[PDB]
DNA sequence: GCAGACACTACGAGTACATA
DNA sequence: TTTTTTTTATGTACTCGTAGTGTCTGC
């Protein structure tokens, strides 16, 4: 009886437990009924449930005894070169479809090849999947899982039926989090769950991780908004007001002081970019100032995505918004 | 349920050793008459016809017909650890994907159940013409293995000719030419070493030495080989196993062009 | 009998008459077949236009089922096609005769752009010396990845994108064979979202028929997740006609309600920009900013900030367009 | 019997049937008539007639002794380091009785594929046995052949065939095949040929088989207009900061099914030899490479090409 | 042992600062179903101390019995690359950035063999093992993409604690799979309290002025503050208030490099500054820290209307340095751009 | 001061390559009873015990209990320089950091001496529990090396099942399941092939293939091998080597799947 | 009948380069 | 009128050195 984290304890074991992805859930339930399953391409933001949906669909199609004979999962944690596609994928695709479910449930007459994280697969290795998917489509199906669909070549995009996984809405995510908190015998306030579904930004794995960590930190009493705010790394609004006051002052020394205070406090630069953008798009600045401040925010977010230094990007963004705030003064 | 029991383990080793670098995958066609195999090579130049009779096996039963395409490099690794004096059992079910190979150790103390996953290639049946040939030559398999090995040193393509006199092997290479002409070696004490000519019309054709040398690795299967040649139908290298069946090797002639001068 | 197949493989043009678009090219290849003067072919174009299906129908028309295994040597990118394969199996197939029936042979090299340049240089004299014995068909999506020697040795046919007026009868054939209830706007949505791709037309049709049971405009744009053109017109109106805050609120509410992605919004706004009679400098600025925003979405970025930058790229040019007058 | 296509059916068998490069072909005719031909390397564009000239020269020099005194090696052969040492050198050492002025010919077709070590091992066998053997080389990229080999041979350079030179051979093929034609159809065949005789013969055979008549509409229904002939005016519109006409050409090339990699390759090919300022050309090429890195990275849409065109138009207006 | 290692706390109840976070981390790992952890913050904040305190809370005192394990990992190019791991009977510490750009092979092969095997003893040890990945911000994106499925498949028998300085270099698939634990730098009062308790445990007297100057000069790095305090006690045993503090050589070399930049704006001075930057890069100083030190020194010599453009140029060229592979090109480009801007500002 | 002398050169030339790719160091512990070696792999999976008693040496001198550590990267390349049937001795001073071994050059004429630096590593003895295993079986030495080689072509992990009938080696892979069952080989002429079962409790545990292939590289040293299995104790591969002592191996089991109903 | 010698192919290892 | 060295991550191609091994010679 070992404890398990809630992202694996409450993983969807069937298609009916998958939330908010209604079109692909309807397609997979029709494939459970016996319809013709095509080749699938799942893409979207992280934590939306691309892996759990296809794993639940495969374990409902084949069951426990035929999951090892009909499902081949290849991801970025194992080597996927051109020779792995030429040998391991192609010889699996040429195997016979045999074996029946012992519980009396119907079994589809194909295998499923799950190529999770197809962004990391090279363009040469993706080119060898084309006639493998076309010729062996009578006996196997291919599901490509990725986050950026531009990192998969256009023949494989055309060969697969694309399904985009949307970020989960606040109603569905709040309902799932309240169901998980109900099944775990913990209590969370309405403001706490509202701030949780605002913080998680459609990432249900992040929401479940934050809920489990707030349950462990709280210990079993009421989960308020303060524990959620402290556990999410949300920068307080006084720091944002001090940043904008240092920008309105027009001095670079106070700008360096507030940037060094935010860096030394360990606040992530992506969270600061999000909060500065939220203040900027919801104030009484002019349209031109808001325009170039938001464009600088997009440039800073792009540079942070490429692993640039947080201090230099934040001081460049602060210099730009300081110039914009002191230009009209 | 398919259950074939090899009486000897050496024949399955000697069949597969000839087809190892030639046949890409084995297509075992099973009926009540026996086990058939008609598979081309990787280059689609050669064709191998294998027919193992039902009476050759120790026990043979077959309820419904089967066509079990299986990998041959996977079949090579399970046949290296096989004895040459033990029985090997081929088993496969009606609607399963496992081809069972049950045999004994060289130490002869343990069972060895080797399963193989069947393949699902949709291969069309190749129509064998089964017509007559303008040349039929009986020949020892040891001599035919030596001559194709001897002419691989000179060139890469052999112009093998046959007539009423006998079969003639020629190989124009970089060093020069090697011409072997053997005829009427039936006046010996043994019966396997004999050159017999049956048909009439002479035919000269050029074949690759790479595929002919692969055909000669079936030398321990039959002590005497048969060569069939004609002007249109390809060259046939017919091996006849003594009490198990027969093996046929087909090879297309190469395109040769005369000089304009 | 019924088979569990995708509709891109269940409905494949096994004959040359089942293809829809390239009538001149297919008529010329059919007259090549009927006169037995088939040359070395080079079929190139965008994906999903019917280059593999054409040569497979030609190979089935030229050769019977009892001689197909010894007459056609089909090699693609899933097979090893190194220079030892060109010097080995391909050269031995090209330089030899047939087995059963006399005739010219065919070597189909599908996805020939993925071959190395050493193999393509070794392929030249195999094609040239054995023209009477065998023919070579090269299929690629990129003509720049095939060396000019092989482009000179093979006559080239461009399999261009399929016009939406010609994709309608094949889609209607698939619909009447699959018993699909589809309206006119569903057909228009299929041929609009396909953009000259028959594969993704059948993929969107099958996914929409399984997801909803009927194929209309709303079901196609819901299953695909593509924004409606009214939504793009509303986004352009909000971006060009009001201030930053109200446009941000309205576009954010539309993206939250409809579940839109910024890539397709950027694509449709880019298509809308060239239709609007912008000034030249405004058009250049909008194209540069939209290309920058489209490039920024290929990494782990925040889509809300890029949406704000998309609003910003038009909020900058509002005053320039109005002061142009 | 199966009839050959017109590329291989109408291959010249004598050196007087080869059109284009009249001085070099005439000197090869003189050398085939008299003898004592030096080592030659024939370089040029594809479909010019280099292999045809080499094979016709070898047939005219040797004749009935072509089978024993000629060694033809292609890129389909091995021709590694151990073939130059053990087969080319052994053929150069081989005794072949020939008439006066005639030597053995070692034809090394498509010598770009030969490695550097094999060409280094090819030098002394070229220099020692030159009294009895000769070398005939054909290539496309002559820089891949090393400098000591090019010093050991008379380097011949073939240029692209003109319109009249291809037109004469096309008239010969038409009069041999009784092909009905018009003048503008043959002009369209020349325009689609782009100096290539192979493409001219292939397009002529395709138009004759598909339609049975040679006018401009039957040629342009199966063949295509060349790609850089519109990319040139697209770059010209990008120089004058005309983004609308440049996008019109870009969208016309996009709707024909050309991939963004092919389009940007033709853009770089035009910008490499365009007639403009040098600094403007350099920053144009840098912008092309910056967009090509994004195209190879995975993002490749019409918006990216339009952004490239808009950046090329800005580079003019930012001195 | 030095003062950085002699008085490091062992458990979560003995931490001088972030005591509320210490109690929260104690309550987090009590049950055993805690998720993967992303301990992030500035360098010298105390991240590794809290990670070892979490390991002390989970297992017994046997996590302090560390040993060096040498692993040989085979590249796809069949080149043997040597890496070293610090391991105990309960956990493992891996720094995959020591293998360079082949860290993806380390993630795919070394971590998967650890995760695929359960523990030998299940009574003295717990039901799961901990893998410490240090400096995951220096990992390439391919290694982080290889990391993500191992973090989900084997998270009931193997837990991961990832340590980094900036979470911007961590990809959002990895950041979605783990709980982010923020460890801020200790304040001036916290560093003064730590240094005062260290000096009281050493039998010495530390003034408040000297402790405040040591806290201010360390830039809120407690490791560097403790090292500077021990250096000040080897240099002078009476702790004076105005006692000089020793400085690091690369920092003053960076300051003299920036002074050489602002002294003259010529291509010859640019060549000399390129030589100085080569001398800085050869001593294994990271180029982003070189950019940060340059911007920290160049903005002291700039006017008030020039600092924003120099900061934006420094950020732009540091981003281009992160995108590129040769740091000297982007460093010399930033220095040349600053020289052009400074000459234009001085001449006008 | 430590001085020992072997009786054959093949008792160290055939055991060092088994530890060459298995362990990174060879820690020799010198005692009056004999020389001990307990080294563990870097992956915390394999554990090798090697004890040679003092009676089997030609001569043996030991006054103090000293432990020396040397690396396998340098002792392997000088092993191939040494002969096969020559004599080997080992010398180590009390205070020096040099381990010197004196043997005969392979031309059988001159003294060849190599020096190796002593690596100082702070390790501790883990300590085997020496508990009563749930399975005790006896297998031949040369046959057992042929077992793990045959399952190496199938999968990367083998399954060991030891019931009362015998020992079953299984390996489920992407090719097919390979199952063997060694049992009841007591009716043979040679006493080294006597397959017998000495315990009653059955067990089934999966083990890594790569280290079991490393364990089978010390097979010609002895005639037999003893295998010991238990529910949670690691697998013991015991060799009774010649006369001077015995060799012991340990291998941690692999993980088991969540196969609960 | 068994030990030594001969060349045989498969395999391990090192290196270059990939554009117009 | 001026020359030393190893990094980029795969994939392919080339070239060279090495080691089990089938087969032949001999007492
Ligand atoms: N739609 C969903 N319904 C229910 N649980 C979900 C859903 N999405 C995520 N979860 C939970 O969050 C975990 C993560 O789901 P995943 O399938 O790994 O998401 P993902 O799409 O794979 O993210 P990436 O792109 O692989 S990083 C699951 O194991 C569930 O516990
Ligand atoms: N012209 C067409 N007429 C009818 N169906 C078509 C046509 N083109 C494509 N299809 C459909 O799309 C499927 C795939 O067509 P393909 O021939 O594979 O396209 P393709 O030109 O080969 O694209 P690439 O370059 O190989 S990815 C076929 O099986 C048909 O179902
Ligand atoms: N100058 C020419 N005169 C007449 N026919 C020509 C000429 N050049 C090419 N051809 C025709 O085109 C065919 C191919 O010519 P080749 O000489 O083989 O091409 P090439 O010059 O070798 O170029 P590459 O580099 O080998 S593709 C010949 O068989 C002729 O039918
Ligand atoms: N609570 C504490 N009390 C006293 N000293 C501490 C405390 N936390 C950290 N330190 C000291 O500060 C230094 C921080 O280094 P480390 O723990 O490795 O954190 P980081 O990984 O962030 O550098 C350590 O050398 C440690 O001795
Ligand atoms: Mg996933
Ligand atoms: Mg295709
Ligand atoms: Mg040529």
């Amino acid at each position: 009886a070992k404890p398990v984290p809630w992202v694996e304890k409450y993983r969807p074991k069937c298609v009916d437990e998958v939330a908010f992805q209604e079109e692909v859930v309807a397609v997979l339930k029709k494939s459970l009924e016996g319809a013709d399953l095509p080749n699938l391409l799942f893409y979207g933001p992280p934590g939306t449930g691309k892996t759990s949906t296809i794993l639940a669909a495969a374990r409902e199609l084949f069951g426990p005894e035929l999951f090892r004979l009909r499902v081949l999962e290849l991801n970025a944690s194992d080597e996927r070169g051109i020779q792995v596609v030429r040998e391991k994928v192609k010889n699996f695709a040429q195997l016979t479809v045999s074996g029946s479910r012992s519980d009396g449930k119907p079994c589809p007459p194909f295998k499923i090849v799950i190529l999770d994280e197809a962004d990391s697969m090279t363009s040469a290795a993706q080119a060898a999947l084309r006639r493998t998917m076309e010729k062996e489509s009578k006996t196997t199906r291919f599901c490509l899982i990725c986050n950026y669909v531009s990192r998969i070549i256009e023949p494989l995009t055309s060969r697969c039926s694309k399904f985009r996984f949307k970020p989960l809405s606040d109603k569905i995510q709040q309902q799932r989090l309240l169901d998980i908190a109900k099944k775990e015998n913990v209590k969370i306030s309405d403001e706490g769950i509202a701030y949780l579904v605002k913080v998680s930004e459609g990432d249900l794995r992040k929401a479940i991780t934050f809920l489990q960590s707030a349950t462990r930190l709280t210990g079993g009493k009421e989960i308020t908004e303060k524990v959620i705010t402290d556990i999410a790394g949300v920068i307080p609004a006084e720091k944002i007001d001090g940043v904008f006051a240092a920008c309105q002052s027009g001095s670079f020394d106070k700008l360096e002081a507030v940037v060094k205070d935010l860096i030394d406090e360990g606040h992530a630069a992506t969270q600061l970019v999000n909060q500065l953008h939220d203040v900027v798009v919801e104030n009484n600045l002019s349209d031109k100032q808001k325009s170039i401040i938001t464009e600088k925010l997009a440039e800073v977010d792009k540079c942070l995505a490429d692993g640039a230094d947080e201090h230099l990007q934040l001081i460049s963004l602060c210099a730009t918004v300081m110039q914009q705030l002191s230009q009209n003064c | 349920m398919f259950e074939a029991r090899l009486v000897q383990g050496s024949i399955l080793k000697k069949v597969l050793e000839a087809l190892k670098d030639l046949i890409n995958e084995a297509c075992w066609d099973i009926s009540s008459s026996g086990v058939n195999l008609q598979s081309m090579d990787s280059s689609h130049v050669s064709l191998v016809q294998l027919t193992l009779r039902s009476e050759g096996f120790d026990t043979y039963r077959c309820d419904r017909n089967l066509a079990m395409g299986v990998n041959l490099t996977s079949m090579s690794k399970i046949l290296k650890c096989a004895g040459n004096e033990d029985i090997i059992t081929l088993r496969a079910e009606d609607n399963a994907d496992t081809l069972a190979l049950v045999f004994e150790a060289p130490n002869q103390e343990k069972v060895s159940d080797y399963e193989m996953k069947l393949m699902d290639l949709d291969v069309e049946q190749l129509g064998i013409p089964e017509q007559e040939y303008s040349c039929v030559v009986k020949m020892p398999s040891g001599e035919f293995a030596r001559i194709c090995r001897d002419l691989s040193h000179i060139g890469d393509a052999v112009v093998i000719s046959c007539a009423k006199d006998g079969v003639k092997f020629s190989a124009s290479g970089e060093l020069g030419n090697g011409n072997i002409k053997l005829s009427q070696t039936s006046n010996v004490d043994k019966e396997e070493e004999a050159v017999t000519i049956e048909m009439n019309e002479p035919v000269q054709l050029t074949f690759a030495l790479r595929y002919l040398n692969f055909f000669t690795k079936a030398t321990p299967l039959s002590s005497t080989v048969t060569l069939s040649m004609s002007a249109d139908v390809p060259l046939v290298v017919e091996y006849k196993i003594a009490d198990m069946g027969h093996l046929k090797y087909y090879l297309a002639p190469k395109i040769e062009d005369e000089e304009g001068s | 009998k019924i088979r569990n197949l995708p509709w891109v493989e269940k409905y494949r043009p096994q004959t040359l008459n089942d293809l829809i678009s390239h009538q001149d090219i297919l008529s010329t290849i059919q007259k090549f077949i009927n006169e037995d003067r088939l040359p070395h072919l080079l079929l190139y174009g965008p994906p999903g236009t019917g280059k593999t299906s054409t040569i497979l129908a030609c190979a089935k028309q030229l050769y019977k089922d009892k001689e197909f295994g010894s007459m056609v040597l089909e090699l693609n990118a899933s097979d090893d096609r190194g220079i030892d394969i060109i010097r080995g199996p391909i050269l031995s197939f090209a330089s030899t005769r047939t087995i059963f029936k006399k005739g010219f042979k065919l070597v189909i090299l599908d996805e020939a752009d993925a071959m190395t340049q050493d193999a393509q240089n070794a392929l030249r004299r195999v094609i040239e010396k054995f023209t009477e014995n065998t023919r070579f068909c090269l299929i690629c999506n990129y003509l720049s990845k095939i060396i000019p020697a092989l482009q000179s040795r093979c006559t080239r046919f461009r399999f261009g994108p399929l016009t939406p007026e010609l994709m309608v009868p094949r889609l209607e054939h698939v619909v009447e064979e699959e018993k699909v209830d589809i309206s006119e706007d569903g057909m228009k949505a299929l041929v609009t979202l396909s953009s000259g791709d028959m594969r993704r037309a059948l993929n969107i049709l099958q996914s929409t028929n399984m997801a909803f049971g009927k194929v209309t405009e709303e079901t196609v744009y819901t299953c695909t997740g593509h924004p409606l053109k009214s939504d793009i017109a509303n986004i352009l109106d909000w971006m060009l006609n009001q201030d930053f805050t109200t446009a941000y609120r309205n576009i954010t509410e539309l993206k939250t309600l409809k579940g839109l992605a910024l890539h397709d919004i950027l694509t449709e706004i880019h298509l809308f920009v060239h239709r609007v009679d912008f000034p030249s400098s405004v058009r250049i600025h909008l194209l540069t900013k939209m290309a920058d925003i489209e490039y920024r979405l290929s990494v782990g970025t925040n889509e809300k900030i890029q949406l704000s930058s998309l609003i910003a790229a038009f909020q900058v040019t509002r005053d320039l367009i109005v002061a142009e007058a | 019997h199966y009839e050959l296509p017109w590329v291989e059916k109408y291959r010249p068998v004598k050196l007087n049937e080869i059109v284009g490069n009249e001085d070099t072909v005439s000197r090869l005719e003189v050398f085939a008539r008299e003898g004592n031909v030096p080592n030659i390397i024939i370089a040029g564009p594809p479909g010019t007639g280099k292999t045809t000239s080499i094979l016709c020269l070898a047939r005219a020099l040797l004749g009935p002794a072509l089978k024993d005194a000629m060694l033809e090696l292609n890129a389909s052969n091995d021709r590694g380091i151990d073939v130059v040492r053990n087969k080319i050198k052994m053929f150069a050492q081989q005794k072949v009785t020939l008439p006066k002025g005639r030597h053995k010919i070692i034809i090394l077709d498509e010598a770009d594929s030969m490695t550097d070590g094999a060409q280094q091992a090819l030098r002394r066998t070229m220099e020692i046995y030159s009294k009895t053997t000769r070398f005939a080389l054909a290539c496309n990229a002559s820089d891949k052949i090393i400098e000591p080999i090019q010093s050991r041979c008379a380097v011949l350079r073939y240029t692209k065939l003109t319109d009249a030179q291809i037109l004469t051979r096309l008239m010969n093929v038409i009069e041999k095949e009784r092909v009905p034609y018009t003048d503008d159809g043959l002009e369209a065949i020349i325009f689609t040929a782009q100096g290539d005789m192979r493409q001219a013969l292939n397009n002529l055979q395709s138009t004759f088989s598909g339609f049975g008549f040679i006018n401009s509409e039957n040629v342009f229904k199966v063949c295509d207009e060349p790609h850089p002939l519109l990319v040139k005016e697209m770059i010209q519109h990008c120089v004058n900061a005309n983004i609308d006409e440049a996008y019109k050409i870009l969208a016309h090339l996009w709707h024909l099914g050309y991939s963004p990699e092919d389009i940007i390759g033709n853009i770089f090919r035009v910008c490499k030899t365009f007639q403009m300022a040098e600094y403007l050309k350099l920053e144009f090429i840098k912008e092309i490479g910056y967009t090509h890195m994004k195209i190879a990275e995975g993002v490749n849409s019409l918006l990216q090409m339009a952004g490239l065109l808009a950046r090329l138009c800005q580079k003019t207006m930012a001195p | 042992s030095l003062w950085v290692d002699k008085y490091r706390p062992c458990s979560l109840g003995r931490l001088d600062y972030h005591k509320e976070q210490a109690a929260q981390l104690r309550n987090l790992v009590q049950c055993g179903d805690f998720p993967h952890l992303l301990v992030y913050g500035p360098s010298g904040a105390g991240k590794k101390t809290r990670i070892m305190c979490i390991l002390r809370e989970l297992y017994g005192v046997g996590v302090e019995k560390l040993r060096i394990e040498h692993q040989t990992i085979t590249t796809p190019s069949k080149k043997k690359i040597e890496i070293s791991t610090i391991a105990s009977n309960y956990h493992l510490e891996v720094n995959p950035s020591d293998a360079g750009n082949s860290d993806r092979v380390v993630i795919q092969e070394m971590l998967k063999t650890v995760a695929q095997s359960q523990q030998l003893e299940t009574n003295s040890q717990r039901d799961f093992k901990v893998v410490l990945l240090t400096e995951v911000d220096k990992l390439t994106k391919d290694a982080q993409h290889a990391l993500r499925r191992t973090m989900e498949k084997y998270m009931s028998t193997c837990r991961l604690i990832l340590c980094c300085n900036s979470t911007s270099k961590v990809i959002p698939p990895i950041r979605s799979r783990c709980l982010a634990v923020r460890v801020p730098a200790p304040s001036i009062e916290d560093i003064c309290h730590v240094l005062s308790t260290v000096c009281k445990k050493e039998g010495l007297n530390l003034p408040s002025q000297l402790a405040h100057r040591l806290a201010e000069k360390s830039c809120r790095n407690l490791r560097k503050a403790l090292l500077m305090c021990e250096a000040c006690r080897v240099q002078q045993y009476p702790f004076t208030a105005d006692q000089e503090i020793p400085e690091t050589d690369w920092e003053v070399y960076l300051r003299e490099t920036a002074n050489a930049i602002v002294s003259q704006q010529t291509p010859q001075r640019l060549l000399e500054v390129r030589g100085r930057l080569y001398e800085l890069l050869t001593h294994c100083i990271p180029p982003e820290i070189i950019m940060k030190g340059l911007l920290s020194e160049l903005l002291h010599n700039c006017d008030g209307q020039l600092k924003g453009e120099v900061a934006q140029m420094a950020a732009y060229y540091e981003h281009r340095l992160q995108l590129g592979s040769k740091a000297i090109y982007h460093l010399e480009a930033f220095v040349a751009k600053f020289m052009a801007l400074y000459k234009k500002f001085m001449e006008d």
